[PDB]
């Protein structure tokens, strides 16, 4: 039940709320008060979940689908059966997320550690909460809000996108694809790194640091570093999520129509708008 | 409040560092470049030196002459006009030859000959570009993990506008040179080919994908948060394991009941990214030579 | 179907590759524990992976993992509760004893080396010529606690030499003497250098360092752990 190392952090304290009422360990897993709170959040939403398939008729995953309000209902209640389990299972599912990462802290302050990592993760929640509150309320419907089934969360992608046209028009949107696909080419880069350096040919002592940064000069004339990297994987991931939640947030609120269509403010600029040539004119 | 570690306080500087010789042809390395004191304040402020040689001018030479050759059919394509030049940017676009002509080498340069030249050099450019990123990690007696990854992205692209070009039977399968119109044949792919939400490797693709973001902001984050005790000379930790190393580890355990180590988190890396471009060129190469429809397919799973 | 094939197969490997990692991700801390230091009954369904060993460089040896643990120093704690999962309550005083969030690891009583085999971290004024190159030079400013005490001054910085980065403040108490204070625990102001985590009377038992131009992986960890110990054990005195 612990690692070899494990006991000498064991120690008291680090709680937000309830002193050393919760202050204790499952197995691997610490509790405190936000391990119950995300249990008794995960668990009502897990039940309503089945609930709600029940009252659909379906115990197959690749059919269980809790769809919102429709459109109709505005930003008010609804009938259960009607996207209400929806609206609940989101309440129950933002309670979850906040009530583990504030765990996150929990374990944050027993170990003496900084509070990077929750603090990312408020990114990725903020990013939910983009879709299924912040979106919705500015839009004046819980309707607009994705589906919580595994194929029919990809059909409102879908539809959703092509409501404006082709979706990769969006400008923020193309921000935070470039960030992800930086991220995924730092993520195999500094992976790669680190193991050339630990892993060398055959026989060979292991590499240093200093190996790591001379192998990036060599290849293009820059290395950011050890500590440099872990910021820049930091901020590319943070930033895919942040321009994400942007991209998403300006659609359907301040820009409704095709995305192409943005991109013609550059095009109609007063000093070229007319000269003849090219692609549009 | 408490220092975070995202922007250094205080910068430092020694002599330049001209790194480690190993086998490392010393001929072929330039010297330092200038010393960016903003570069620092987030990462190292030195620039360079960078290693030469002939591969490196090869593959160097090899991209501008891609990078020019699309230029140019841009510049044409705006009538010699730097003002239309600007303004219609994106909206460029150099179109590989048409379905008539299909793998042959006989399209004339205005309808396709042109995007051939310009694959040729980019072909020539990357592949001598991974060449390059084996002999650097030879030279310096390290392992072959970038060339192995840089692989994975390799595949991808030569799916893209290579193999299954030539498996359709013509070139006219490939991707344009544009910004926008790289775009509009990537959704017109999905399109054509029944919405590759329907194919399982675009979603485990994605999965990796999004994969990828979740792990470095938590890789990133751990460092960073161990960083108070040296955690991100991730090396000697590996070698002679700290309280980074263990807090890090322990964060984990206490929150999802599992972690890993200081070497192992770095093979979650390294494949949680690879498998993005593999799967990926899995997804693309399978479309139009296997399944034509992938909504078909998937109600059939086969 | 040869789409069906692909992805049944590749499944597959998945598989096998999460059991590649997830031993790989045991070659140090495993096999698992008692709370009492004796080997678990239940170890789970991944077993440990054959041993690799890593070679070291400058003659310091090779390490083989996984191998048997132990962590070489006592543990100044004892349990809270008759059963397994409650925490365990420091003997003496958790700062000094170096458990919690004060822990250290017994690392090699040696310093980092670079590539070339020389000490990886250097006080400044041993450098050549390294010297602040932006931000506040912090060498000169008063060192103030969380109880808003002056402990010290500032008289150095350790830098890193092959990454050129700042590590430690090197700080004069008021007998003389000097103490590490880690870079990632102080905030530079343009009239002193803040530390959250330390009182002013807690300076005094940071770890001090044997050889006052290097300091050993061990005397970091030491270092390390008894100042981020502080944010639990000095607050008390905080207040802030
Ligand atoms: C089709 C698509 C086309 C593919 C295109 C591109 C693919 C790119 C792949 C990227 C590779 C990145 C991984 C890097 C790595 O760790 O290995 C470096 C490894 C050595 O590292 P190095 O950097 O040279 O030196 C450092 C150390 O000495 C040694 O370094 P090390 O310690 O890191 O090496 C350890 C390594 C040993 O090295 C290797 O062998 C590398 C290899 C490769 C790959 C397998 C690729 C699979 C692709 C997916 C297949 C999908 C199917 C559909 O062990 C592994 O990482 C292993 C693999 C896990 C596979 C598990 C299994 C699945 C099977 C099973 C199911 C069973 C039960 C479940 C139910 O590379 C090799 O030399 C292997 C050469 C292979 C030659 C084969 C030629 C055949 C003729
Ligand atoms: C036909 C469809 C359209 C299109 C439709 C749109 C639409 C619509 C959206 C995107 C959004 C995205 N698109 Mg798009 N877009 C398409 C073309 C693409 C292409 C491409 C190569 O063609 C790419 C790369 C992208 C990529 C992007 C990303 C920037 C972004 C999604 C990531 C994200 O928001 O994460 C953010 C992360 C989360 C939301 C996850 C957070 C979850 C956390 C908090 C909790 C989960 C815990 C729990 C349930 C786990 C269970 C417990 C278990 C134990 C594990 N799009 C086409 C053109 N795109 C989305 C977006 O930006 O959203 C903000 C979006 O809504
Ligand atoms: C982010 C922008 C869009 C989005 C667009 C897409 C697209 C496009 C795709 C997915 C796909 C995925 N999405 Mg989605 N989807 C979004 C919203 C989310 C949210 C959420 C906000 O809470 C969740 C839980 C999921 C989760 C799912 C997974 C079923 C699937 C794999 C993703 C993955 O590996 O992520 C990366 C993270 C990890 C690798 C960690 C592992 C955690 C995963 C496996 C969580 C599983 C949760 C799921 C089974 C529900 C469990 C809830 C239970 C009741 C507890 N999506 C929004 C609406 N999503 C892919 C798919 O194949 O769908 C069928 C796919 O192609
Ligand atoms: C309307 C659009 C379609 C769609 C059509 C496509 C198509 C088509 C493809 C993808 C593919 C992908 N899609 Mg999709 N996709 C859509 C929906 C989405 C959504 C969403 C709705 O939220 C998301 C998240 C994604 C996500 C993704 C990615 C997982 C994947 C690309 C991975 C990658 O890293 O490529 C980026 C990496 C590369 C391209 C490799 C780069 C290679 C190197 C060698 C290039 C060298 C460059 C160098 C020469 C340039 C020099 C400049 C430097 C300064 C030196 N898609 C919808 C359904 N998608 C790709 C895939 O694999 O799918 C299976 C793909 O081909
Ligand atoms: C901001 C950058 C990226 C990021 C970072 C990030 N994610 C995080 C954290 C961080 C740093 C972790 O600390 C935390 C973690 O513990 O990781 C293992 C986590 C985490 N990110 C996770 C998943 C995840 N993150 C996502 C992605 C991202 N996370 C971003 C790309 C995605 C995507 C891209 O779709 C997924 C699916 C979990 C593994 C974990 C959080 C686990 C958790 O909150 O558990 C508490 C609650 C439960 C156990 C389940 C509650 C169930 C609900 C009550 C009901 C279900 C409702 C749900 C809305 C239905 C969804 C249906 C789908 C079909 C759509
Ligand atoms: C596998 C997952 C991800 C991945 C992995 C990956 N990519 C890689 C690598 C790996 C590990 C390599 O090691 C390699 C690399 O060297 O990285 C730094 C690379 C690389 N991936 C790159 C880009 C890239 N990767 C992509 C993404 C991905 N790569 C995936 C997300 C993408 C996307 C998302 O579209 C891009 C565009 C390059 C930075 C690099 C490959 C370098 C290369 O092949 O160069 C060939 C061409 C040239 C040498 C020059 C081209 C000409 C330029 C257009 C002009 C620029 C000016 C010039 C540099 C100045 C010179 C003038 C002088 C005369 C002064
Ligand atoms: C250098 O450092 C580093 C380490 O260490 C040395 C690390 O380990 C890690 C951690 C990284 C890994 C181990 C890599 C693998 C992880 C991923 C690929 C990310 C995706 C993760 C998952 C798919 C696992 C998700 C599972 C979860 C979230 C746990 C599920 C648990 C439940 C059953 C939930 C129920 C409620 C609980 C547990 C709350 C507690 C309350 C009660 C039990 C009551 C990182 C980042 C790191 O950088
Ligand atoms: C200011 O003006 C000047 C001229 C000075 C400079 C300006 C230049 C400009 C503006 C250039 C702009 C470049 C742009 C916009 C290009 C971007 C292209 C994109 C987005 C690429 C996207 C996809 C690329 C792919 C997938 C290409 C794949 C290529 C291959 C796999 C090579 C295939 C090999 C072939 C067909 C050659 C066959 C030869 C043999 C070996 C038989
Ligand atoms: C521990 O080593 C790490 C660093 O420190 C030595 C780095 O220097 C780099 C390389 C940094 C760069 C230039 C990012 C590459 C991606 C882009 C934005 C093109 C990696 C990969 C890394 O692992
Ligand atoms: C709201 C979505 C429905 C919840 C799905 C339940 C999770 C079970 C795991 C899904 C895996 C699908 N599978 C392989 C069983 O078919
Ligand atoms: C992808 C990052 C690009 C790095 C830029 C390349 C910097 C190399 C500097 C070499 C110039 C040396 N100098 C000053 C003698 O000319
Ligand atoms: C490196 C290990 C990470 C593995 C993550 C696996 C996520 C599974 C995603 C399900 C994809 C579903 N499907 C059928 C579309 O392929
Ligand atoms: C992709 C779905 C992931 C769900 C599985 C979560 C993995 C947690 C495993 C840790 C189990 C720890 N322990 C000791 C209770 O076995
Ligand atoms: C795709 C991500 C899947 C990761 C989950 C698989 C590993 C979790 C269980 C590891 C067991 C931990 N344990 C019992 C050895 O401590
Ligand atoms: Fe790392």
């Amino acid at each position: 039940a612990l690692l070899s190392f494990e006991r000498k952090y064991r120690v008291p304290g680090g709680t937000l709320v309830g002193g050393n009422l919760f202050d204790f360990w499952v197995g691997p897993f610490y509790v405190g008060f936000f391990g119950v709170a995300t249990f008794f959040f995960a668990a009502l939403g897990i039940i309503l979940i089945a609930w709600s398939a029940v009252l659909q008729g379906t115990w197959n995953p690749q059919l269980i689908s809790v769809y919102p309000p429709a459109l109709e209902y505005g930003l008010g209640g609804a009938p259960l059966a009607k996207g209400g389990l929806w609206q609940i299972i989101t309440i129950c599912a933002t309670g979850a997320f906040v009530s583990w990462a504030l765990r996150e802290v929990e374990i944050c302050r027993k170990l003496g550690i900084g509070y990077h990592i929750p603090f990312a993760f408020a990114f990725a929640i903020l990013a939910y909460l983009t879709l299924v509150l912040f979106r919705p309320v500015m839009m004046g419907a819980w309707g607009y809000a994705f589906p919580y089934g595994i194929w029919t969360h990809l059909d409102w992608v879908s539809n959703t996108g092509y409501t404006y046209g082709n979706f990769h028009y969006n400008p923020a949107h193309m921000i935070a694809i470039s960030f992800f696909f930086t991220n995924a080419l730092a993520l195999a880069l500094h992976g790669a790194l680190v193991l050339s350096a630990a892993n060398p040919e055959k026989g060979k002592e292991m590499r240093t640091p200093d190996h790591e940064d001379t192998f990036f000069r060599d290849l293009v004339g820059y290395s950011i570093g050890t500590l440099g990297i872990h910021r820049l994987g930091l901020l590319l991931s943070l930033s895919a999520v942040f321009f994400s939640a942007l991209c998403m947030i300006i659609t359907g609120t301040i820009w409704f129509d095709q995305w192409v269509d943005w991109w013609q403010w550059w095009v109609k600029l007063p000093w070229w708008a007319n000269i003849p040539g090219g692609i549009n004119g | 409040a408490e220092y975070q570690n995202i922007f250094s306080q205080v910068q430092v500087r020694g002599p330049a560092d001209l790194g480690m010789t190993e086998d490392v042809n010393l001929a072929n390395r330039s010297g330092v470049g200038p010393f960016s004191t903003l570069l620092g304040w987030f990462g190292n402020a030195q620039l360079g030196p960078i290693y030469l040689g002939s591969l490196g001018v090869l593959s160097l030479f090899s991209g501008l002459m891609w990078f020019f050759t699309i230029g140019i059919w841009f510049w044409y394509q705006a009538g010699w006009n730097p003002a239309v030049f600007l303004r219609d940017l994106f909206f460029f676009s150099l179109e590989p030859p048409a379905p008539e002509y299909g793998l042959s080498f006989a399209a004339p340069l205005k309808e396709g000959g042109l995007w051939l030249i310009a694959s040729f050099f980019m072909f020539v450019a990357v592949w001598s570009w991974w060449g390059r990123t084996y002999l650097r990690a030879q030279a310096l007696g390290m392992g072959k993990h970038t060339a192995w990854a840089f692989l994975s992205a390799i595949w991808l692209w030569m799916v893209l506008g290579f193999i299954r070009p030539i498996l359709m039977g013509s070139w006219s399968e490939a991707v344009p040179y544009g910004i926008f119109s790289h775009l509009d044949w990537t959704n017109n792919f999905s399109l054509v080919h029944g919405n590759l939400f329907y194919n399982p490797f675009h979603g485990l693709s994605i999965a990796f994908l999004y994969g990828s973001a979740l792990l470095f902001a938590m890789h990133g984050a751990t460092i960073l948060a161990v960083s108070r005790f040296g955690g991100e000379r991730e090396l000697e930790q590996i070698a002679d394991r700290g309280t980074a190393a263990e807090r890090a580890a322990l964060f984990w355990r206490w929150t999802m009941g599992f972690n890993a180590t200081m070497e192992g988190i770095h093979r979650w890396a390294i494949w949680m990214a690879v498998l993005v471009t593999l799967t990926g060129g899995i997804g693309i190469l399978l479309s139009g030579t296997v399944v034509d429809n992938w909504y078909v397919w998937g109600q059939n799973h086969g | 179907d040869l789409a069906s094939l692909a992805i049944y197969s590749f499944w597959i490997f998945l598989a096998g590759l999460i059991y590649y990692l997830q031993t790989e991700n045991m070659r140090e801390g495993y096999p698992l524990e008692n709370e009492d230091g004796t080997p678990a009954a239940n170890q789970g369904p991944f077993p440990l992976p054959k041993p690799k060993t890593f070679i070291l460089p400058h003659g310091r040896g090779t390490l083989t993992v996984p191998g048997p643990e132990s962590e070489d120093r006592p543990i100044a704690l004892a349990r809270t509760a008759v059963s397994e999962g409650f925490p365990h309550a420091p003997t003496g005083d958790p700062m000094k004893d170096g458990v919690g969030p004060a822990s250290w690891v017994a690392r090699r009583d040696l310093p980092e080396l670079d590539g070339h085999g020389h000490n990886k971290i250097k006080p400044m004024k041993a450098a050549a010529g390294f010297h602040v190159s932006a931000g506040k030079n912090p060498i000169g400013l008063p060192v103030r606690g969380c109880d808003l005490e002056i402990a010290g001054k500032v008289v150095d910085i350790w830098v890193d030499i092959p990454e050129q980065m700042a590590r430690f403040l090197e700080v004069e108490l008021k007998d003389g003497s000097t103490r590490l204070l880690p870079m990632q625990m102080v905030k530079v102001q343009s009239n002193r250098v803040h530390v959250n985590a330390l009182s002013s009377d807690l300076f005094a038992g940071i770890p001090t360092i044997k050889s006052p131009t290097e300091v050993t992986l061990l005397e970091e960890d030491k270092i390390c752990g008894y100042v981020a110990g502080g944010l639990m054990y000095a607050a008390p005195k905080r207040k802030s």
